């Protein structure tokens, strides 16, 4: 069964022996011009060295665009790779290849692997509308930093003045949504060079500060972000310049959350904070960050439980299968995080005796209620 | 309209849209007629780029001649003369 490796040699050295029937003398090369119903290599490399709009009156092709198993294999093999344009293997469109690709895209063969006319040709209408399929493959990332910036500034500036009608404004929206994740790394690279991050002296110990410390070390230099690791370093983050930034991610990237996973992320962060508030008296730590949850109007833009007693007293919310892979994406030990999260739970229940940690959640929402309607809940854990 | 800090009016915008549209691709197109009726293909009558070099020189976001330009109505008129610039070397 060495079939595939035989016929490797076969089509290779038919294409080689169809540019070797071109550096030989000629008369019976007519018997390639005429001469197929199956087995390609008669127009795959027999005009694919020059422009294909100068050979639409030639025998090689437009004679094989009616022979089956010849017609379909020319335009298939030319639209495999042309993508990334900020590379040494293609470089950018401006000359020869651009005008061939025009032909092969508005065609019975299809895009989403090439979009070269949908950045620059002339077209706005067919270009940016079919470009919309491609700007969910720039969902929280660029390809190159310099390439993503090129697609989006062209799609932005194209869509600044809408002249395929003027009502067709959808084409601005997700284009803006994607410019942020390259802008972020530029800004933050210079900012950690100055540096402003601070670390907790309570949870310094453990494998729980290693989600935080990695992200820091990656972001000294220009690096495309991951979002869920930010929610998951929450309660191990210190300083009051940032201590409220994944409240944003719960809202606007809570859309990228699945609406079942988001609940147990919330169960993790408020169970860490209740213990952290046992070493703070006054309950002021909780009081300021539950103010920011009420003045952005978090529970009324999406479902969101406010810290309360049930969401940290049950061990039916503990899901190990989730922890073994959201901290199984970094080189920390999987048991090390899982038994740490376990002992948070049994410390909530050892101090729900004499109402110790219970009253401290009750009085936090209960004092930021003298000027807002938000008050303690626990029959659903939502107001 | 190029900015929205100064005064603009919408009634008076649609008659920018369309008046632009009538003539700006003509001036563009008469550059491209000189390729095959004045035979000047570059800055010398040799070499045929500067029709193939113009296929994304028409595309610019610095003059924004891209956004008003039809994807079948002006683009088809444009490429048929490129295809006659190509047959000066066929």
């Amino acid at each position: 069964n060495f079939i595939n490796i035989n016929n490797l040699y076969d089509d290779n050295h038919l294409d080689w022996n169809h540019v070797l029937c071109k550096v030989n003398l000629k008369e019976q090369c007519i018997q390639i011009a005429e001469f197929y119903k199956d087995l390609s290599g008669l127009v795959q490399t027999l005009q694919t060295l020059d422009q294909n709009d100068s050979t639409t009156v030639s025998l090689y092709e437009t004679f094989f665009n009616e022979f089956p198993k010849e017609f379909s294999f020319t335009l298939f093999e030319y639209l495999i790779k042309h993508k990334k344009l900020n590379d040494l293997i293609f470089r950018f469109p401006q000359q020869h290849d651009v005008l061939i690709q025009f032909f092969q895209e508005s065609a019975p063969k299809y895009g989403h692997v090439a979009w070269i006319q949908q950045i620059l040709d002339g077209s706005y209408a067919d270009a940016m509308n079919t470009l919309k399929n491609i700007t969910v493959d720039d969902s929280k990332k660029g390809e190159s930093l310099s390439e993503c910036e090129l697609h989006l500034n062209v799609a932005k500036l194209s869509s600044l003045l809408v002249e395929k009608d003027n009502l067709d404004i959808n084409t601005l929206r997700k284009i803006q949504y994607n410019l942020d994740t390259i802008d972020a790394e530029k800004n933050i690279s210079n900012k950690l060079k100055k540096g402003e991050v601070q670390i907790c002296k309570r949870f310094k110990n453990g494998s729980i500060r290693e989600v935080f410390n990695i992200l820091v070390e990656e972001l000294k230099s220009t690096t495309v972000v991951n979002l869920s690791d930010l929610v998951e370093l929450y309660s191990m983050l210190d300083d009051e310049e940032s201590l409220f930034i994944p409240l944003r991610l719960l809202s606007v990237d809570g859309n990228l959350l699945n609406f079942e996973v988001k609940k147990f992320l919330n169960a993790l962060v408020w169970r860490r904070i209740v213990l952290l508030n046992a070493s703070n008296e006054g309950d002021k730590l909780l009081q300021h960050i539950v103010k920011r949850v009420f003045d952005e109007e978090l529970p009324k833009n999406n479902d969101f439980p406010l810290p309360s007693v049930d969401l940290l007293c049950d061990k039916s919310l503990l899901t190990p299968e989730y922890i073994s892979e959201t901290y199984g994406r970094f080189p920390i030990d999987q048991n090390a995080i899982r038994e740490e999260i376990y002992e948070e739970i049994s410390q909530v229940e050892t101090l729900n005796s004499d109402n110790s940690l219970e009253i401290k959640l009750h009085s936090t929402i209960g004092s930021v209620a003298k000027e807002k309607n938000y008050t303690i809940n626990y029959e659903t854990n939502t107001v | 309209d190029l900015t929205s800090s100064n005064f603009a009016d919408s009634a008076d915008y649609e008659i920018l849209y369309e008046i632009r549209a009538l003539y700006t691709p003509f001036l563009l197109m008469e550059l491209h007629k000189k390729l095959v009726e004045a035979a000047k293909l570059l800055k010398i009558p040799k070499f045929i780029s500067e029709a193939l070099a113009f296929t994304s020189l028409v595309a610019n976001e610095n003059d924004k001649i891209y956004l008003l330009f039809q994807s079948s109505g002006k683009l088809k008129e444009y490429l048929d003369l490129v295809a006659r610039t190509a047959t000066l070397s066929n």
